[PDB]
């Protein structure tokens, strides 16, 4: 059924991109401490 | 901040009840889509064609099971390792026929609990906490992937994969003693040392902490009261402790050192578990158990059987009875 | 020419050969001559199950039905002599090929009607006075269904014809009588029937093209229920060649 | 009627895991 | 029980005959019948074909007959059917088809009689193991 | 949180008990029968 | 005799959960200061 | 299950007669059969000894 | 009422000798000089209204008479058992060592 | 299915009796004086 196919496909590389993005979205710098890791 | 700086603040947050996290924006919805179908399935789903030969086994409530007998049935053996989404079907009776759900869930499964490891990184390092909670948790992890994942890529089918349910799980079981000796597996003891120990050193760790705790409460009421969240000085006398095991068995069988101690409680079932998953895994490409069958013959060489013939015997009833119309030619070879 | 990479997980490989709309030709039959067919295949496209009459007793209808067995229903390389009798008329005698696939069907409601789409010893035969087979050609006939188990399939219980339980052994003590039904084990073998029904011919090559349309029982779980009736229908080809 | 059972328990089990999150009695230092 | 020179006394032609072995000649017979036989042949059957097993009396009723050294080792030079009527050396083990079936290369007479006494032997050790496959095991 | 002032306690006295579990299993005795018919 | 099987259950919860109730009111009544 | 079909009841004159229908407000009802002008041609008789109406 | 058709079978001369209508094939392995050719033959000749027909059979060496005459004694007929020689269950009968 | 008719009466009162020994005891435990 290709429309579920096409919801899925998008759903899924829309969470893929967010974790993708988020992870480097400075996450060195999300600690509570040394936060200079560049 | 604009909006995609807040949203990153948000999901990084270590206010949220529950962390949420960059692992966690993939886990979440994984775990959920995963759990719906399962729980759907399980109530709902007609029998399935587990073996592709057109003998559809029920596993669901409603179809007949119970608690106990109920699964999620595996996706057919006429299917292997081909991807099985639902777009691939021609209806969802077709998907459901052919177990399209154990497909579905065990992949979104597999793909959450992997980012539920992450996460308890990312959480760990959020707190200003050590890191290694997650290579705990990366033992019974591997094992799931062990019974999902590998064991199907090895043998060439999903069909093969544990099915999600008790009964299920016991069938995956009897059929991988008989067709790899698994009792007899070095990574399997290793693993049965692992679960076996984990569960001694549990309840030891338990009773000896438990046996030192310092009074700070009356008969008539409860001695956990005598502890409160938070307090700095620590709530037993591991001296106390240390002097009674040391005791027990002798002084240098001890442990006074906490962090030691942890650390051997931490690392005994995690390691022993790593095994269990690795035998699984590896038995997943037919390195089997140690075969002793007719290991040991006489000086005219009568057969002598030791107790591993005895469990070749129940072996050669499980490999003979399983999947009664599978078979059509002599030799089982996945 | 596609080869087997260009086809597989396509789906064409459980479909028939088609011939285009030219093909409209007659293939002269000498009756001297002795003909086979090389290659019979058939594509089913529907399957229809006749409803159980509620008790009304009027006529039950046939009912569309949903394949969930997949693209795994065809019947094909399938070969046999094609006789040419004495009044003219032309009889297919199968001898092989994949002349057999198991089918599940599922009817509105959830009910899952499994067959053995078949045409095995299939013997059919055209009308008198065929001198060329053309898109006036019919062939009509029957042939055999068998148990859609043979007689070594085991039931859950263990007990089966060829091999298993004779009994229900999980009820050692139960009266066997109400059981019998369950405990022993029958093998079914009907007739069905065909027609197929010449669209296209190709007067050149020896190739038809047309649908069909069979009629049979499904399976009767070796004797433990009552089969179901099925009308198959679907498209046909063959390769007729002088042997 | 077993399903009906089965399904219920299982429910009561879930909302009990809401419940035991959600609404637990609140870890307090003192 | 010993592995006595009695059990190493087998059937050396359809005549009557026998030939005694020595235990040497048994465990060379086992090693090369492991060697060249066992991938096939493990425990007396046959995978490839289960309906023909190594038994005696199978053998016994082989044509020609296979339940002695002679019938045995011109088996392992000119294998037939059952029933003698087709040779068989182009998909079986065999001296005459030792460059498709390269671990016959180095197999000598001598080899092929050790191999056939294990044949003839083991079954008078094992009984129904030896061609009995796993019901026995 | 900041607690909410419309909170009350909630009472039932020993004589109200008694009188509840009479007019449940007096209920009980009487509806049974038809319970199971 | 014949008795509707569910009468047994439907008696029973009918008699024990407003019995319950009650007792759970009146027993947190009772532990209220005095 | 299905319709037996539509019962008429006659006499040995052959003449039909009407069962009389169960009105709703009865758990039970005697069984009376008329002619179509609602005289009483048949019934299930409770006391036999000077039943007048049988079927028989 | 309900039978068993092969365990009925069992009760006549095919559960005693090799049924030639019924059989599967590696019963001819009992037997000197007849598998695989002989019994390929039988097989795919059959069925046999009498046993004696099995020497009617085309294409046959003196030789293979010869045999078959021998054997004859071991030989039976019975009447055809759909459920023993459907699937091609004479030539593999699902049953191995 | 063919199930024992009483195994609905014997998993309701199991998880009822004591859930309602628990919450009784619970609900009496909020209600003494803070
Ligand atoms: C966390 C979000 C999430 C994720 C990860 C998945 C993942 C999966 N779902 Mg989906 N699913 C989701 C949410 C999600 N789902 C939701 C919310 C719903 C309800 C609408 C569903 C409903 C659903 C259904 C109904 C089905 C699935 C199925 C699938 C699978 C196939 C998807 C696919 O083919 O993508 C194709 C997409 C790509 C290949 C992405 C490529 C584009 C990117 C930008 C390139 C980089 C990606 C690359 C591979 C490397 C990864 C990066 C990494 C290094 C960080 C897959 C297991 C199917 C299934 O399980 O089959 C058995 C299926 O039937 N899902
Ligand atoms: C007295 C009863 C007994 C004993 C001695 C054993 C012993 C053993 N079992 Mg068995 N087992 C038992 C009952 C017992 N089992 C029962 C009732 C069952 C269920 C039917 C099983 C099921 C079972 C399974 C399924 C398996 C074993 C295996 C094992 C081994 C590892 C067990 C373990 O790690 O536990 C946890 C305990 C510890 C980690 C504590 C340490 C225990 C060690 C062995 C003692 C060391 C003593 C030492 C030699 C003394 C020297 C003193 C020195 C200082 C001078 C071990 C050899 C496994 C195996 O086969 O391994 C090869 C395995 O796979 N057992
Ligand atoms: C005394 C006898 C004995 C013992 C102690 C064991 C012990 C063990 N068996 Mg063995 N076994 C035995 C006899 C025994 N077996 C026999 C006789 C047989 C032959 C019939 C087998 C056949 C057998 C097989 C075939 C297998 C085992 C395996 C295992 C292990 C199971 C535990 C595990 O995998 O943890 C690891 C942890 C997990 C698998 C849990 C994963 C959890 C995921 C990550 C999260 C799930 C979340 C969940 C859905 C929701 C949570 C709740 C929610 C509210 C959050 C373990 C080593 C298995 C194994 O070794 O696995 C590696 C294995 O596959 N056994
Ligand atoms: C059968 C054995 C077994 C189970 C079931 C189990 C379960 C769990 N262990 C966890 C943690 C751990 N277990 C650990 C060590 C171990 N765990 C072991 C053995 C087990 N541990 C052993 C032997 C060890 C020693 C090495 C550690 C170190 C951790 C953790 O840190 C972690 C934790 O947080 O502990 C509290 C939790 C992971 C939470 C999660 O991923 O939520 C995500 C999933 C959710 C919320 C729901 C998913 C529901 C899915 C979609 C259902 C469908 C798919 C299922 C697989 C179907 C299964 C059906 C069954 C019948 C087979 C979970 C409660
Ligand atoms: C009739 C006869 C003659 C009577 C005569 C009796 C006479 C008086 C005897 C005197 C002479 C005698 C000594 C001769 C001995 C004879 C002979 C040697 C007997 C052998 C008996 C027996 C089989 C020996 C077995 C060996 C031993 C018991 C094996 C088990 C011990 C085991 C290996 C310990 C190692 C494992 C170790 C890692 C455990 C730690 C993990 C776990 C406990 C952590 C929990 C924990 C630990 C802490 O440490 C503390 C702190 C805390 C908090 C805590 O959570
Ligand atoms: C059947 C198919 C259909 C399925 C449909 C299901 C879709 C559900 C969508 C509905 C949305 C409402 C949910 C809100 C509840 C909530 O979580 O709030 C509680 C807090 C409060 O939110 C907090 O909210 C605060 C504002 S306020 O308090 O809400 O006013 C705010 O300050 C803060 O930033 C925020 O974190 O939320 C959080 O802590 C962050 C969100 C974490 C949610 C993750 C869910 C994890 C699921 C794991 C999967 C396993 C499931 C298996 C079951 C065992
Ligand atoms: C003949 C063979 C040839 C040789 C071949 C070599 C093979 C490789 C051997 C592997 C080496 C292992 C190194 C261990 C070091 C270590 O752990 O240090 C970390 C600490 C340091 O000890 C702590 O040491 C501390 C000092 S310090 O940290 O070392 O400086 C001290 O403060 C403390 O009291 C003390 O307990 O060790 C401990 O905490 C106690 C020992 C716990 C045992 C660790 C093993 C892990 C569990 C076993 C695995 C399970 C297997 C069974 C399956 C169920
Ligand atoms: C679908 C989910 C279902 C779960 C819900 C659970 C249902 C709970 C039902 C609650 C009912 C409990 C009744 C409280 C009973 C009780 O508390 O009564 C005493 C009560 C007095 O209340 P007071 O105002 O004095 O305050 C006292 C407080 O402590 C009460 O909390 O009066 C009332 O409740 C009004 C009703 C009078 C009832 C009087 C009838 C009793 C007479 C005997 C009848 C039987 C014998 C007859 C012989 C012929
Ligand atoms: C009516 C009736 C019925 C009955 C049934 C019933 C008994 C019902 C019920 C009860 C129940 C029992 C219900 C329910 C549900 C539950 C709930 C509602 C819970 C909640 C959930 C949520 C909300 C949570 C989530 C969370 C998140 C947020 C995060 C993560 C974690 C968690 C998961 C926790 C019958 C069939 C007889 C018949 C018909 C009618
Ligand atoms: C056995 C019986 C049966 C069955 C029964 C049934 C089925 C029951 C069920 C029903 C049910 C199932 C009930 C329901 C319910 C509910 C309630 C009673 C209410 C509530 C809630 C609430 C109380 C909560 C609170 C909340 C929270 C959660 C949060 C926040 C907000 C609030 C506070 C609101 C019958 C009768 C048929 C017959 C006979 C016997
Ligand atoms: C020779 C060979 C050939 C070719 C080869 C190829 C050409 C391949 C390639 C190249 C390539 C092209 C490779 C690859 C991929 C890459 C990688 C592997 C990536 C990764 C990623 C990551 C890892 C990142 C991380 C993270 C993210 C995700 C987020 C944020 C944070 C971070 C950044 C950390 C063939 C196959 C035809 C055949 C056979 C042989
Ligand atoms: O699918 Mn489930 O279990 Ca693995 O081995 Mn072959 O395939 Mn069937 O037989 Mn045995
Ligand atoms: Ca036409
Ligand atoms: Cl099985
Ligand atoms: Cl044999
Ligand atoms: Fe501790």
């Amino acid at each position: 059924m290709e429309t579920l196919k096409i919801t899925v496909y998008i759903v899924v590389t829309f969470f893929v991109l967010l974790f993708v993005f988020g992870f480097l979205s400075g996450d060195p710098a999300r600690n509570p401490k040394r936060k200079d890791l560049e | 901040a604009n909006l995609w700086e807040r949203f990153c603040n948000w999901v990084t947050s270590t206010d949220n009840r529950l962390y949420v996290g960059w692992f966690g924006v993939i886990m979440i919805p994984t775990l959920l889509a995963a759990t719906i179908c399962f729980v759907i399935a399980f109530i709902a789903a007609p029998p399935v064609d587990i073996d592709g030969i057109r003998e559809p086994v029920s596993g669901s409530l409603l179809y007949g099971n119970n608690i106990i007998t109920g699964a999620v049935v595996p996706s057919s053996n006429a299917i292997g390792l081909h991807f099985y989404p639902i777009w691939e079907a021609a209806s969802l009776d077709e998907w459901l026929y052919n177990g399209g759900p154990y497909q579905l869930i065990i992949f979104h499964f597999l793909l959450g609990a992997s980012c539920y490891m992450g996460r308890q990184w990312e959480l760990s390092y959020r707190l200003g906490m050590r890191p290694w909670i997650c290579v705990a948790y990366s033992a019974p992890l591997a094992s799931a992937f062990a019974v999902f994942l590998i064991y199907p890529i090895g043998q060439g089918s999903f069909s093969d994969g544990m099915p999600l349910g008790i009964s299920g799980t016991f069938n995956f079981m009897i059929v991988f003693q008989a067709e790899h000796n698994i009792l007899m597996h070095p990574f399997h003891q290793l693993g049965v040392a692992g679960v076996f120990g984990g569960a001694l050193f549990c309840a030891m760790h338990g009773s000896l902490v438990t046996s030192s705790l310092i009074r700070e409460t009356t008969e008539t009421e409860s001695a956990n009261y005598g502890y409160k969240f938070g307090q700095e000085e620590e709530t037993y006398n591991i001296v106390a402790a240390h002097g009674y095991f040391g005791r027990l068995i002798f002084q240098y069988a001890s442990f006074n050192n906490s962090r030691s101690l942890h650390f051997f409680l931490a690392a005994w079932p995690v390691v022993g578990v790593w095994f269990a998953a690795l035998g699984i895994s590896t038995m997943a490409f037919n390195l089997n158990g140690f075969n002793f069958n007719h290991s040991v013959i006489d000086a005219k060489g009568n057969v002598i059987n030791t107790w591993a013939d005895i469990i070749n015997r129940a072996n050669l009833g499980m490999e003979v009875m399983h999947e009664r119309n599978a078979h059509n030619f002599p030799l089982d070879l996945a | 020419t596609l080869t087997y990479d260009d086809i597989v997980g396509t789906g064409l490989a459980n479909k028939c050969p088609t011939l285009d709309d030219t093909a409209r030709g007659a293939y002269p039959i000498d009756s001297s001559q002795t003909y086979r067919i090389a290659r019979l295949c058939l594509q089913p496209t529907t399957f229809l199950v006749k409803e159980e009459p509620k008790n009304k007793r009027q006529e039950a209808e046939f009912v569309p039905t949903k394949l969930v067995t997949r693209e795994t229903t065809s019947l094909d390389q399938i070969q046999g002599e094609l006789k040419v009798n004495s009044d003219g008329s032309l009889t297919f005698v199968e001898e092989d090929g994949i002349d057999f696939q198991p089918v599940t069907v599922q009817m509105a409601g959830g009910e899952r009607i499994p067959l053995l789409f078949t045409v095995k010893n299939l013997v059919a035969s055209t009308q008198p006075n065929v001198t060329s087979i053309t898109t006036s050609t019919d062939f009509k006939g029957e042939f055999n269904v068998p148990s859609y188990r043979t007689a070594n399939f085991l039931d859950p219980k263990g007990r089966g014809l060829a091999s298993g339980y004779d009994s229900a052994i999980a009820l050692p003590q139960a009266k066997e009588e109400e059981l019998a039904r369950a405990n022993v084990k029958r093998f079914s073998l009907t007739k069905g029937q065909i027609s197929l029904n010449v669209a296209k011919v190709d007067g050149r090559t020896g190739e038809i093209a047309g649908t069909f349309e069979s009629e049979q029982l499904s399976d009767d779980d070796m004797g433990a229920h009552e089969p179901h009736e099925v009308k198959i229908q679907g498209v046909f080809y063959a390769s007729i060649e002088p042997a | 009627m077993e399903t009906i059972t089965y399904v219920f328990i299982f429910a009561c089990i879930i909302a009990l895991f809401f419940f035991a999150i959600f609404f637990r009695e609140p870890p307090r230092i003192t | 029980a010993e592995l006595t020179p009695e059990v190493l006394t087998v059937p050396l032609n359809s005549e009557g005959k026998t030939i005694t072995l020595t235990e040497k000649q048994y465990l060379e017979g086992k090693r090369l019948f492991q060697y060249a036989c066992a991938s096939c042949h493990v425990g007396g059957i046959t995978k490839t074909n289960p309906s023909l097993d190594l038994r005696t009396e199978t053998l016994a009723l082989a044509t020609p007959p296979r339940d002695n050294i002679e019938g045995l080792v011109d088996y392992m030079k000119n294998p037939t059917t059952y029933d003698g009527e087709q040779e068989i050396a182009e998909v079986h083990p065999s001296l005459r088809s030792a460059d498709i079936f390269p671990k016959m290369r180095n197999l000598t007479e001598k080899d092929l009689v050790a191999i056939a006494g294990h044949i003839l032997v083991e079954p008078k050790i094992l009984g129904d193991k030896w061609g009995g496959g796993k019901v026995y095991y | 949180m900041e607690p909410n002032p419309n909170r009350q306690p909630v009472e039932l006295n020993r004589t109200s008990l008694y009188l509840g579990l009479l007019l449940i299993l007096v209920l009980a005795l009487l509806f049974s029968s038809y319970f199971f018919n | 005799m014949e008795v509707n099987q569910l009468g047994l259950i439907a008696t029973a919860l009918f008699v024990l959960v407003p019995s319950v109730f009650l007792i759970i009111l009146y027993v947190q009544t009772e532990s209220q200061q005095k | 299950q299905a319709w037996k079909g539509h019962a008429v009841f006659r006499n040995k004159e052959g003449e039909e007669l009407f069962v009389r229908r169960m009105p709703a407000f009865f758990e039970s009802f005697p069984v009376i059969l008329t002619d179509k002008n609602g005289v009483v041609k048949a019934d299930i008789p409770f006391r036999r000894a000077e039943s007048k109406y049988s079927f028989e | 009422e309900l039978v068993n058709v092969v365990d009925e079978k069992l009760g006549t001369a095919y559960g005693e000798k090799i049924d030639l209508n019924n059989t599967n094939i590696a019963a001819f392995i009992q037997y000197r000089g007849l598998y695989p050719t002989l019994a390929k033959l039988i097989v795919k000749n059959a069925p046999y209204e009498s046993v004696e027909d099995v020497l009617n059979i085309p294409g046959l060496t003196e030789r293979q008479k010869q045999i078959l005459r021998e054997n004859l004694e071991h030989f039976t007929v019975t009447e055809v058992e759909t459920a023993l020689v459907e699937g091609g269950d004479r030539y593999n009968n699902g049953l191995y060592k």
